[PDB]
């Protein structure tokens, strides 16, 4: 199957440059043009540029000429976007995508990378702090993890190493007056299972190297 | 550039009903060979965009046949003939005739029956109290519609300016929402008060529901 | 216009 593999979330300081990659697989990278698309948080999509991996020819959205530089390494089936002179406006998710072809094949983007989220900030990375929301008492109880004071985004939360998916609700992070992010994950469970089933939230921060496993026990 | 105006921008639809999205172009989309490179993408909550329709009307493989796209020149349309719960997302049109551009996006939300929240209230953990701050968390689970009013009352006194809330995306199965309000205090303030309540007003509730606890039980 | 320039780009096979 066709897959585009993009690295995880990256934190970069203002004014520097960042080069994000995109590994093509399940097809031969030179057979298809590639687009890069930008999506700012809560904003529409925006086309940056198109590369032809066969001969490296590029075409740019005028708003990104001088800001983005698409290249390709054929030998390793990887395409790259470099952004220069990073500002806060360059904080967004960046997608690489494959173009079907031309004419009656369509110029559409048929496969998409999962996107590389980019935070541009002078602030240093900080890991989170994980506190438990313990249950107290129709046969339905709630428990969860408070994940507090981390930066940058994002943090991911599974329950029991992903063996507990139904019922969970991982809220969008909120930005506190501290300038640090905070979010909570909850899950609804049967009251009878509290003394019998252990509940562990797997919280996980990639910008720092923090990885915390908290047992949520009833007080 | 070419501006792709989409109408409507918000599309509340019932499950089972038809739903249409218009996409107007400032320029006529037609290269010399006669091709209109107009596509439609769907972005579901927390996911990459995915192709739906390309070349105006060709349906990308895997897309159910409920999705169809028509149009010529500068007017285009996307139709979902029978809407499922798992079709919630933002719908984008896209042209590649000139320098490529997206439409603003149409947010399709599922219209479902009113459902009243389960409300849960969590005191701060002792680890948090031993660290100087106190977060109190009010949970509203699986409710509809989105708008909810959560009021904090410490010692029967209405709080203001010290709470934050966030709301999950519409669930792709039961089409409901969930909300969390967090009252954030210093440890010292948390200890100058006994009763901590959150008070929930919602269309699914005939009377406001309050859940509370006493610091120290 | 840009529509033609994009058409030459896509058909370029050098």
């Amino acid at each position: 199957e066709v897959q585009l593999q993009q690295p995880g979330p990256v934190l970069v300081k203002p004014g520097a440059s960042v080069r994000m990659s995109c590994k093509a697989s399940g097809y031969r990278i030179t057979d298809n043009f590639m687009n890069w698309v930008k999506q700012s948080h809560g904003k529409s999509l925006e086309w940056i540029g198109i590369i032809n991996p066969y001969n490296g020819g590029t075409k740019y959205n005028q708003k990104f000429k001088g800001k983005a530089t698409l290249t390709v390494d054929t030998s390793s089936s990887t395409a790259y976007m470099e952004l220069n002179s990073l500002t806060s406006e360059d904080s967004a998710v960046y997608y690489c995508t494959r173009v079907r072809g031309n004419d009656y094949h369509g110029r559409a983007m048929d496969y998409w990378g999962q996107g590389t989220s980019v935070t541009v900030s002078s602030a240093s990375t900080k890991g989170p702090s994980v506190f438990p929301l313990a249950p107290s008492s129709g046969g339905t109880a709630a428990l969860g993890c408070l994940v507090k004071d981390y930066f940058p985004e994002p943090v991911t939360v599974s329950w029991n190493s992903g063996a507990l998916t139904s019922g969970v609700h991982t809220f969008p992070a909120v930005l506190q007056s501290s300038g640090l992010y905070s979010l909570s994950s909850v899950v609804t469970v049967p009251s009878s299972s509290l003394g019998t089933q252990t509940y562990i939230c797997n919280v996980n921060h990639k910008p720092s190297n923090t990885k915390v496993d908290k047992k949520v026990e009833p007080k | 550039d070419v501006v792709l105006t989409q109408t409507p921008l918000s599309l509340p639809v019932n499950i089972g009903d038809q739903a249409s999205i218009s996409c107007k172009s400032t320029k006529s989309l037609l290269n010399r060979d006669g091709f209109t490179f107009l596509d439609w993408y769907l972005q579901k909550p927390g996911q990459s965009p995915q192709l739906l329709i390309y070349l105006v009307s060709n349906r990308f493989s895997g897309v159910p046949d409920r999705f169809s796209g028509s149009g010529s020149g500068t007017d285009f349309t996307l139709k979902i003939s029978r809407v499922e719960a798992e079709d919630l997302g933002v719908y984008y049109c896209f042209q590649s005739n000139y320098l490529f551009t997206f439409g603003s996006g149409t947010k399709l939300e599922i219209k479902r029956t009113v459902a009243a929240p389960s409300v849960f209230i969590f005191p701060p953990s002792d680890e948090q109290l031993k660290s100087g701050t106190a977060s109190v968390v009010c949970l509203l689970n699986n409710f509809y519609p989105r708008e909810a009013k959560v009021q904090w009352k410490v010692d029967n006194a209405l709080q203001s300016g010290n709470s934050q809330e966030s709301v999950t995306e519409q669930d792709s199965k039961d089409s409901t929402y969930s909300l969390s309000s967090t009252l954030t205090l210093s440890k010292a303030d948390y200890e100058k008060h006994k009763v901590y309540a959150c008070e929930v007003t919602h269309q699914g509730l005939s009377s406001p529901v309050t859940k509370s606890f006493n610091r120290g039980e | 216009d840009f529509q033609d320039e994009l058409d030459e780009f896509f058909k370029n096979v050098s």
